[PDB]
Parts: C-alpha cells; structure tokens; sequence
C-alpha cells in the first residue's frame, strides 16, 4: 500500500502505525487463452493471501498478471463477486472480464503442412 | 584595511515598492481578478514534490562516512646451541681432549611490520536547492548554493546532485545520502580561511622533502 | 588549447540496445569532434547489432580519468545512444 | 597560496529560472496538460 | 609523491544518462511494453 | 576534497524496501575513499623514506 | 511466500511477523501419461503439508 | 588498496535462505586478502634479512 | 622486495558475463526450457 | 604501444555450451586481434562440440594476471561465446 | 600462504545430516596444514643448527 | 619454454568406469601432448576393461606435485574419461 501511495505521489513516513482493515493482499490467477489478442479480456480468480476475513464487495486494483517468464501479460482490475450448513467461500472470488491482455504469444499456426 | 571599498553579497535594493494594482472594471462585481500568472495543473493530495526547473527542494546532508584499515606481521627465530666436556676421559682425549669439540653458538632474527589507515568525514547541515533539469526517467538534477557572511569573511555551502522524485518525504526533504552524484562544498574566504593554508615553503617541503 | 577530435566507440550492449562512445580532453583543452561523426558511428554500431537509427537521447558526461594531486590531467567525455 | 584561482567542484550556475509553461488551449477545460515526458 | 598521475580503481564514468525509452504505439492501450530482455 | 566512489554488480532481488542494498551483497565491489590537498599529501611516505623501505636491508 | 513475493517484486524485510492463516503449503502429485504432449493437461492431487485445517476453497498457484 | 578474492566450488544445496553459504561449505576454497602501498611494503622482511633468515646458521 | 612480479592464488578472471539464453520457440507456451544438463 | 594480437582459446565446456577465449595486454598496451578471428575460433570450438553458431553474447573482461607492487604488468581479457 | 589439505576414505553411512563427517570417522586420514613465506621460513631450524642437533654428541 | 608431451595413464577403475591420465609441466613450461593421444589411450584402457568409447567429459586439473618454498617446481595435469 505504501508503494502504491508513493507511486501515486504520496510518501508516508517509514515509521507510522498504518493499521487498516479495509484492504486485503490477494493473489490473482488467470488463464491466458490460445491466440490471445491485445485488446481482449479474460476472467480472473482473486484469493486472499494474509488473514483477511472476507472479500465480499472488494475491488481489485490494477494488478499485473505475469507468466512463468516474469513478463507482464495482462492487467487485472475490477470488482470481486463472491457467493452471498454449506457456507460459501468468502476469501476467494471471480472477476468476469476483469483482466485485459497486454502481450500476444507468437505462434507457428498457418506455417508448415 | 577595513576602509577599502567592498560590495556586500546581498547586492541590489533591499526594498520593493508595492504596486497599486489594476483599476476595477465596472462589470458590477465587487470581486476583481489580479492577472493570473500560472495556468498549470496542480494536484491536491500529492506531496508537492518538485516537478519543474524552478522548483525548490530541501536537502538534509546528514553525511557520515568512516573507513579503517589495519595490518600487521611478525616473524621471530631464535636458536642457541652448546656443548662442552670440562672433563675428558683418558681414552677419549684423542677426539675431545682439548676444546676441539667444545662448541657454542647463538642466532636470532626478529622482524615486525605494521600498517594502518583511517578516513572519516561528517556533515550535519540543511540546504535548500533548486531543480536544474528533469531527466528522461523523471529524476531531478538539483543544484543549490548558500552564502553566509558572519563577519570578516564569507562561507559558501554548495550542493549538487541527482534526486529521484520518489525519495522526497513529506515536507520536500530528502537526505543527502539518497542523492546521486553528491557534490558538497563548504568553503570559506578571508584571513580566517587564509590562516588554514599551509604556506608555499611548507607545502613544497611536505611534497618534496625526504621523510 | 581549444582543439580536439577523434571520438571513438567504447561500448555496444544489445541488452537495452545501448551504444557508448568516449573521447578525451586534456587539462586546459576543449573537445567537439564534429557533432555528426558520433551519430554515424552509433548508427553503424546499431546496424551491426539488431537495432538501427541511433538517437543521442542524452547529454555528454565528463569524468576524470587521470589524477595528479589536486588536478585533472585528462577528462573522459561519454556520448550515449539508444538504438531503435 | 589561498589567492590562486580555483574552480569549485560544484561548477555551473546554482540557480534555475522557472519556465512559465504552455499557454492554455481554449478547449473549454480548466485542466491543462504539461507535455508528458 | 602524491602528485604522480594515478588511475582510481573505479575507472570509467560514474554517471549514466537515462534513456527516454520507446515512443508509444497507437494501439489504443495505455500500457506500453519495454522490450523484455 | 574527498572522493568516495563505488562500483559493482547488484542482483535486482537483494534490494530491500527503500532501494537499499548492503555493500556485502554487491558483486565486483570496488570501493575508493581518496583525498586531496596537503592533508592527503601529509600521509604520503616521501620519496627517500619509500626508497629506503623498499630497498634498505632490514 | 516471501520467495514468491520477492520474485513478483516485493521484498519483505527478513525480520517480520508474517502470521497469516489464509495460505497452506501443499504437495501436488500428478500422473504423467504415456505419449504426453506439450499442450495437454492432466489432473493433479493437492495434499496439505503443514498444519492446515482444510483446503475447502483454496487455489493452487 | 586491499584485494579480497575468493574461489571455490559450491554445491547448489548448501545455499541457505538469502543466497548465503559459509566458506567452510565451499570446496576448493581459495581465499586471498592482499594489500598494496607502503603499508604493505612495510610488512616485507627486506632482502638482506630474508637472506639471513634462509641461509644464516641458527 | 614487494615489487617482484607475483601471481595471486585466485588466478583467472573474477567475473562471468551472463548468457542471454536461448531464443523462445513459437510453440504457444510461455514456459521455455533451459537445456537440462 | 597500441598493437596486440593472438587471441587464443582457453575453455570449452559442453555443459551450458560455453566457449572462452583469452588474450593478453602489456602494461602500456592495447589489444584487438581482428574482431572476427575470435568468432571463427568460437565457431570451430562449437562445431568440435555438439553445438554450433557461436554468439558473442557478452563483453570483454579484463583481470590482471601479473602483479608488481602497485602496478599491473599484464592484463588478461576474456571473450565468451554461447554455442547454439 | 597456508595450505590445508585432507585425504581419506569415508564410509557413506557415517555422513550425518548436512553432509558432515568427523575426521575421526575417516580411514586413511592424511591431514596437512603447511605454510609459506618468511613466516614459515622463520620456523625452520637452520642448516648448521640442524646438523648439530643430528650429529653433535649430547 | 612452451614445449611438453608424453601424457600417460595413471588410473583405471572399473567401478564407475573411470580412466585418469596424468602429464607433467615444469615451472615455466606449458603442455599439450596432441589432444588425440589421450583419447586413444583412454579408449585402449576402456577396451581393456569391460567398457569402451571413452569420453573426455571434463576439464584438465592441475595440482602442484613439487614444492620449493613459495614456488611450484612441477605441476601435474589430469585428464578424466568415463568409459561407456
Ligand atoms: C646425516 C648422516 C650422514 C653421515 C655423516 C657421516 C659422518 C660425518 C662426519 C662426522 C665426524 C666429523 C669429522 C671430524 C674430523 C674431520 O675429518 O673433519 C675435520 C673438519 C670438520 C669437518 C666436519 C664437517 C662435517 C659436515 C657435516 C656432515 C654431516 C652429515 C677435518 C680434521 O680432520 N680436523 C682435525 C685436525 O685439525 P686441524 O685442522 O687443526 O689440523 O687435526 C686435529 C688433531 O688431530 C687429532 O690429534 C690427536 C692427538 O693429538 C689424535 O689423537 P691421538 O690418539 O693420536 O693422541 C687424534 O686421533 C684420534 O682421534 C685417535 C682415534 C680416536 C679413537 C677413539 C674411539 C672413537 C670412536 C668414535 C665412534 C664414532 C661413533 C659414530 O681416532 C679415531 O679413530 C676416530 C674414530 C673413528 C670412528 C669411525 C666411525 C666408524 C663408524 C662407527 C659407527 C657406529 C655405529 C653405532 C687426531 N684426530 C683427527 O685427526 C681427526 C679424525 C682422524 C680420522 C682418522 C680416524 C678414522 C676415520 C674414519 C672414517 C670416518 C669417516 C666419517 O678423527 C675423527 O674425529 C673422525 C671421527 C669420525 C666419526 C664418523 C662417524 C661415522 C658414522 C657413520 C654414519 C653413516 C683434530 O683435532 C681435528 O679433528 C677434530 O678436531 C674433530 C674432533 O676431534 C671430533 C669432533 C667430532 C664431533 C662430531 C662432529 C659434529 C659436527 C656437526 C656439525 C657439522
Ligand atoms: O697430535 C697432534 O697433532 C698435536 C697435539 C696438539 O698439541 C695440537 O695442538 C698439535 C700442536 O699444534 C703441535 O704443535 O699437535
């Protein structure tokens, strides 16, 4: 959060309380589809990382989705949707069309016989 | 002499006569503009970091460097051998009858070498600098200077460097240790500064005299 | 006194496509080769590599290379180009 | 001697005159860009 | 003597001029790659 | 004048937090801390003493 | 988790609490089928490694 | 100037945590810590003393 | 003497230039092998 | 003063397919053999091994090999190639 | 310079945990810890003293 | 000064099928027998044992064998082959 604030233009002093409860660190996973185009969008899955109780109505903010090569292949941002005795998973949600592709994987399709 | 003509470092007039301003326009409004100067956009919630050529930044030197080096070596060898009869049997008088075999010898070799070196410096000032130019990556080239004339001489404190516009914290302050290309000068003038110069003959002896 | 030339190449890194040329300046001397030979050499280096159309993109950098007490016998000036 | 000419390590001007900036474009917006780098 | 010419162990320029980077491609995306290595 | 110069190769993963990395984590560490002026000159041996140190027996 | 964060670009200081309860270390086992092709997919089994209570709605990363 | 140089063979399994491995775990340990300048020269025996040490009886 | 030529025990270059690696194969996979040894 | 040649091979490791060549530089001397003979030798080494088409991929590395007090009598410069 | 060299035969069952085995568990233990330079030379007896030690009566 | 030859065999262990040859280098001397005689000898040793088709698989190893104060009168260089 401090890194994001500094990037946006706000530099919080290193020694501070910063005890907030409206944010949660999450990991976002996406499935880069075959023949992915630059402007297309894909669905993403957001899962809590720390000790967050729930992600009911949270918003994912501009997370870069990278492949196994450490390259940014998509940008994910949007609103999380989670299910509202079999209770639903409130620490994991799905964003439909939440990720926009950025890079296109070269392919050999159409070459050869 | 103290009567020699001199120019104070704060040159020019020390006074500004206020401008009356523009005569009101009979547009029926009590409010009257004042010829706005800058039309540039300014964010509200950001930390007011310097962004253009004329922007000013505060630098806290807080410089402290200390380096030390030591080395030593030694080597000692000592030997001392002896042999003597002081009484020889009649049958052995042929070989050791005299002091022919009587032997005594000593030898020593001691060496000790040492070496050392130290270098420390400190700086505990605060100087406000001005941006010189904006680099391609957004880094700011800051240059600043401050002259103080306490009495009988002048001190110049000048700073230069490159500051990343993300280490500036809060009130437009950045420690000097976070500035790349740190160039810091703290020089003086007058007889006070002259008294700290070696002198031509002593300098020549220091640079040339053996030992 | 104020005459110098012969600005040569010193680095060509394909990673980031960076070409660096260097020239020398004596103590009481200046230097400006031709303002165009450096561009030609940078373009040649870019063409030798996979890039091309070198751009100055920067400003000359001068760092002392020879030290003699409180002096600077020689100064090295560097020119950077980003092949594109 | 202390009177021998010398060049301070911080060479060049220690001052920068701020640029007035670009004149506003009469596009009807108070916001005005600043030539992003 | 201390005035004999010497070469510091940290040879070469101590400064690097940042590269402006690549001009954006008018593909309609704010995101712009940076030539992955 | 004092010149403090550093050179090395830094892995872009040991940088912690506020863009800081200990010098012990930098490969090819080249560190120079040199001085100028008569203060530095006074720490030079001197030609004759240096010659004696390098040549004089014992 | 710290290794993953550092790889992604976040370097957590070595001395920190890091007391989280939404993650679990697991071992994943799979059966490489005969004539496996590069683009094909296979099923995997994920089993908890430490003291995790459950993996009801977890995500393997 | 001081030069500290290290060489060896490291098994890529004794590296613990922050890419650190004790020198005792490195095979073919070659460690040099040498110096230059008159400080280093003052720690040399000297030609005559060295000859006496290597040849002089006792 | 300390000026006699000498060879440090750690002979050879103390630096290794990293290899760029193999160019990716346009097989449609982000993952790329590294020539297993 | 500024003339040197004879850049030879010093290492050929099939593991990772790495070829290393070395050349020497006197104290007050430079060295650049031909910029092409090194490539030829690297290609020959790669062909001798299972690889081929050597690529420079790097920059020359210079480490002193002879020490005489506070000097560097000889400098070793290395050229690396990755067979592919 | 100091050279520390070890040689022996190790049974691949006394290796405990972190690839460590006490030297007392190694058969054919050959351990050398030798030195060079004038420091090592100063610890040599000297030719005449050695001859007297090996030959001189008493 | 830079001439040496006569690289011979020193070990042939069927366990792991390892053949080791050794050659000598004087203090100020080099050594490279023929780059092919070592392979021939390794192949002969492998054939004598149950294996065959020796492969270098390694790099020369040089360990001093004679010590004279702070010097190295002789250096032993070893070549390893893995019979297959
Ligand atoms: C690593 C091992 C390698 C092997 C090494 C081999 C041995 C390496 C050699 C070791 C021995 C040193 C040699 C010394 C003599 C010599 O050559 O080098 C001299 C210079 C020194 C150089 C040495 C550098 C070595 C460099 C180092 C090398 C080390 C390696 C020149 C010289 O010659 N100088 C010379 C000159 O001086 P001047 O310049 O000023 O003029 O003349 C004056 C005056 O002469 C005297 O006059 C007297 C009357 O006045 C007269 O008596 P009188 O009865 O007549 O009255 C009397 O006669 C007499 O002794 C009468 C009679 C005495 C009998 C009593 C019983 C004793 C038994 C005693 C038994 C000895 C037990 C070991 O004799 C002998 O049978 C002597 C015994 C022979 C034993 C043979 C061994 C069998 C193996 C028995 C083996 C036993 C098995 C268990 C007259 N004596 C002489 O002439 C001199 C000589 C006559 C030779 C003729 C006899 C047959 C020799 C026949 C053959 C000998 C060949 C060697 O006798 C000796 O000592 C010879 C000793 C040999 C020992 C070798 C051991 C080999 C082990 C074998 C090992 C392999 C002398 O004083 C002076 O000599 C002296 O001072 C010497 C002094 O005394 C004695 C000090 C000894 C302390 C130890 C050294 C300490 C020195 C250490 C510092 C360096
Ligand atoms: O037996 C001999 O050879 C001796 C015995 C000693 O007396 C010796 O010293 C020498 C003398 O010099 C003669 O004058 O003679």
């Amino acid at each position: 959060l401090n890194n994001m604030l500094s990037q946006l233009g706000i530099t919080v002093p290193t020694g501070t309380n910063m005890q907030l409860k409206n944010v949660a660190a999450v990991m976002v996973t996406a499935s880069y589809p075959p023949f992915a185009r630059q402007g297309q969008t894909i669905d993403v899955v957001v899962s809590s990382m720390g000790n967050a109780k729930s992600l009911r109505g949270g918003t994912l903010l501009m997370t870069p989705l990278k492949g196994v090569d450490s390259q940014v292949y998509a940008l994910a941002q949007g609103n999380i949707l989670v299910g509202g005795v079999q209770v639903n998973q409130l620490n994991g949600g799905r964003i439909t069309n939440g990720a926009i592709i950025e890079r296109e994987l070269p392919t050999q399709f159409g070459a050869g016989n | 002499c103290a009567w020699i003509p001199a120019k104070p470092l704060v040159q020019g007039a020390t006074t500004a006569q206020p401008i009356p301003g523009p005569v009101p326009v009979a547009n029926g409004s009590i409010f009257q503009s004042a010829q706005p100067i800058n039309y540039g956009y300014q964010p509200l919630f950001e930390d007011r970091r310097p962004r253009n050529i004329g922007d000013t930044l505060t630098i806290v030197l807080q410089e402290n460097v200390s380096a030390s080096k030591s080395s030593s070596a030694n080597a000692s060898r000592d030997g001392k051998t002896s042999f003597g009869f002081d009484t020889v049997p009649r049958y052995l008088q042929g070989l050791f009858g005299n002091s022919r075999a009587d032997m005594e010898a000593s030898g020593g070799n001691s060496f000790n070498g040492k070496g050392g070196a130290n270098a420390s410096n400190t700086f505990s000032g605060t100087l406000t600098v001005t941006v010189d130019q904006v680099l391609a990556n957004g880094n700011l080239h800051v240059v600043g200077e401050k002259q103080i004339a306490i009495n009988q001489g002048t001190e110049f404190i000048r700073f230069s460097g490159v500051v990343n516009p993300r280490t500036i914290s809060g009130s437009n302050s950045v420690p000097s240790t976070q500035v790349a290309d740190a160039r810091i000068e703290y020089v003086g003038n007058g007889y006070i500064n002259e008294a700290q110069n070696m002198g031509w003959l002593q300098r020549f002896f220091l640079n040339l005299s053996p030992m | 006194c104020t005459i110098t030339r012969q600005a040569q190449v010193s680095e060509a890194s394909p990673i980031s496509g960076i070409v660096r040329l260097t020239y020398n300046q004596p103590l009481f001397f200046t230097s400006r080769t031709d303002d165009y030979v450096s561009h030609g050499t940078a373009t040649r280096e870019c063409q030798q590599m996979g890039y091309a159309d070198a751009v100055s993109f920067g400003q000359p950098v001068g760092t002392c290379s020879i030290y003699a007490g409180s002096l600077c016998l020689n100064t090295r000036f560097t020119l950077s180009w980003q092949c594109r």
